[PDB]
């Protein structure tokens, strides 16, 4: 299912927005808008990309299936396992 | 009975010790029975 | 930069906000959750070097637990082929084969892994001289050895351990005719330190088996052939035989302190295997053995206390039984007990350091490694005072 | 206290006291093995940088503390204050 996925990932907290990315960065999905989505999105691929390569230095059979940053003003999520790609948009608290 | 010192009495005590005696003759069939039910293996012991 | 100017800025004193960082993110990290018997464990049985020659001893590496040292005596199929040899096989990883092979020209009677030295396995040998084994070097002659001087054991050599700490060792070793001797484990060339073992004046001790209780490495037990165990110490104005035990009317084939600490001390127990199937529960202070616990045809070979309970042992046979005699539990029948296949006769045991699991060994050279089962091997907080009650009894 | 932070940090789940990693790359504390924790530490100093500069470019007001690297083997804690970046290796139990 794609809209009840959405609407639980989102309801949990009221988080202000969440689209679903099943592919690897640029995302088409918005939630409020395309370009916050899009090229944020993008970014995060990008980062997540190099994260991940960085818990493969230590030893190639690491990967990463979890990762937030509680920052002063944004908490940010996502979950990679090959494609699946989070996105969370939330109050640092 | 204690200090009781009616001979009679020691009469009644020794029947209320021939039916000590009863129980007791009941625990020696009982740990006989488990003796014998549990002999046969050899003589080691924990056997014998 | 380089590793001074950090020191200066650590002592500086702008490390309130780190500090209140630090406090902050370990105290939101502290919280914690999730994303969502005896049995026959292995065999190791060469075939290239354990065509018959019986085994001789057993050990575990402290330092690597997954290691056990063989020693495999007996040349009598082939005189062509190797006279002794000691087998070292491994845990971790199941092989066919032992994972490394030394040959000793003579035929080595006893082994144990170095402490010190974690790359090296040490063994007396039937000759008398003790002998080494570098596992760095690819010869598998013996890296050095020992002369077969007066001063340095001239009859068979039974008994081998390295104790001490790791910044002072001795390499113990007492011989068949109970010449004890220390060495420096880095250098055998000569023996620093030696005495002959005798009882009261002029009555040598026919030594066969050693412990050093645990912890001390001045005072320790032997078990003679003469049946007849003796208290010695190693070093000291008394040093030597400073008991004469009663024992039992065959000769020792096995001797071992306790092997246990955490609650009220046992080290004063040591049970010894004597050669009429008679394994004596027993301790220093007294003198009279504690208890005799007999059964059987045949006679033990070997009893090693476990690592880790505090009451439990095994107990070697000559019919191929072994059997773990767990005394809070019972104390008159083998708390677990099995034969290995073909009724062989077993003739060596030691516990894995560990204490989780048991080895034997054989008379046809196939060590069994044996698994025991979880209640019957770790003991609990209050088996300490229930041993200590069962003692207590009689 | 610097030893008392230590005495706090060690008695966390798989950590080893206190390890603190300065903008060169170099742990200004020692606790584990020199080359490994050096390079770890190396890796880790770059991609909190890139991610500083990921955060940035869309909230010039943020400011980095909080990142949870965790994999099926353990968690890494990166936590930088301005100079002093903390890192402690936790099991993820």
């Amino acid at each position: 299912e794609v809209e009840e996925t959405l609407k639980r990932l989102q309801s949990q907290k009221g988080v202000q927005g969440i689209i679903v990315v099943n592919t690897e960065g640029i995302p088409i999905k918005s939630t409020m808008d395309n370009p916050t989505t899009t090229q944020y999105a993008s970014l995060m691929h990008s980062f997540i990309l190099k994260a991940r390569s960085t818990v493969r230095d230590i030893d190639p059979q690491n990967d990463l299936t979890f990762l937030r940053i509680r920052s002063k003003k944004n908490e940010i999520m996502v979950a990679p396992d090959k494609d699946y790609f989070l996105i969370v948009i939330q109050n640092p608290t | 009975d204690g200090l009781d010192v009616s001979k009679e009495g020691t009469e009644a005590w020794e029947a209320a010790m021939k039916r000590y005696d009863e129980r007791i003759d009941r625990v020696e069939t009982r740990i006989t029975a488990r003796l014998r039910d549990q002999l046969g293996t050899a003589k080691n012991a924990n056997e014998m | 930069l380089t590793e001074e100017e950090k020191q200066q800025i650590l002592h500086s004193e702008e490390f309130l906000s780190f500090f209140d960082h630090s406090t902050r993110i370990v105290e939101r990290a502290l919280s914690e959750q999730i994303n969502i018997k005896l049995s026959l464990n292995r065999q190791f049985f060469d075939e290239r070097w354990s065509k018959h020659r019986v085994v001789s001893c057993l050990d575990w590496s402290s330092q690597y637990p997954e290691l056990l040292v063989a020693s495999y005596n007996n040349n009598e199929d082939a005189p062509h082929e190797p006279d002794g040899v000691a087998l070292v096989w491994n845990m971790k990883y199941k092989k066919t084969t032992p994972e490394y092979v030394f040959h000793c020209q003579s035929a080595v009677m006893s082994a144990t892994f170095a402490k010190f030295h974690p790359n090296l396995v040490v063994g007396g040998t039937y000759s008398g001289q003790i002998v080494l084994w570098d596992n760095r070097s690819n010869k598998r002659t013996p890296v050095q050895r020992t002369p077969l001087s007066a001063a340095a054991h001239t009859h068979p050599v039974y008994c081998v351990n390295v104790v001490g700490t790791q910044n002072a060792h001795n390499l113990i070793s007492i011989s068949t005719d109970g010449k004890i001797c220390s060495w420096s484990l880095d250098m055998l060339s000569h023996p620093q330190d030696s005495m002959e073992l005798v009882h009261k004046q002029s009555k040598a001790v026919a030594v066969t088996s050693m412990s050093f209780p645990v912890g001390d490495v001045n005072n320790f037990v032997v078990g003679s052939e003469e049946g007849s165990v003796y208290t010695a110490c190693r070093h000291g104005s008394k040093a030597g035989i400073s008991e004469m035990f009663e024992g039992h009317q065959g000769p020792i084939t096995g001797i071992h302190c306790h092997a246990a600490v955490g609650a009220v001390d046992f080290s004063h127990l040591f049970v010894t295997s004597s050669f009429d199937w008679t394994v004596k529960l027993w301790t220093t202070k007294n003198n009279k053995p504690l208890y005799s616990f007999e059964d059987n045809a045949d006679y033990v070979y070997d009893v090693m206390w476990s690592p880790t309970h505090p009451a439990l042992f095994a107990c070697v046979d000559g019919m191929g039984r072994l059997d773990l005699w767990n005394l809070n539990n019972d104390t008159e029948v083998p708390t677990a007990s099995i034969s290995v296949e073909g009724n062989p006769a077993l003739n060596r045991v030691r516990w894995t350091h560990s204490g989780r699991e048991i080895a034997v060994g054989d008379s046809e050279g196939q060590i069994v490694i044996y698994d025991v089962g979880e209640q019957i091997a770790v003991p609990r907080n209050d088996e300490w005072a229930r041993f200590g009650r069962t003692l207590a009894e009689i």
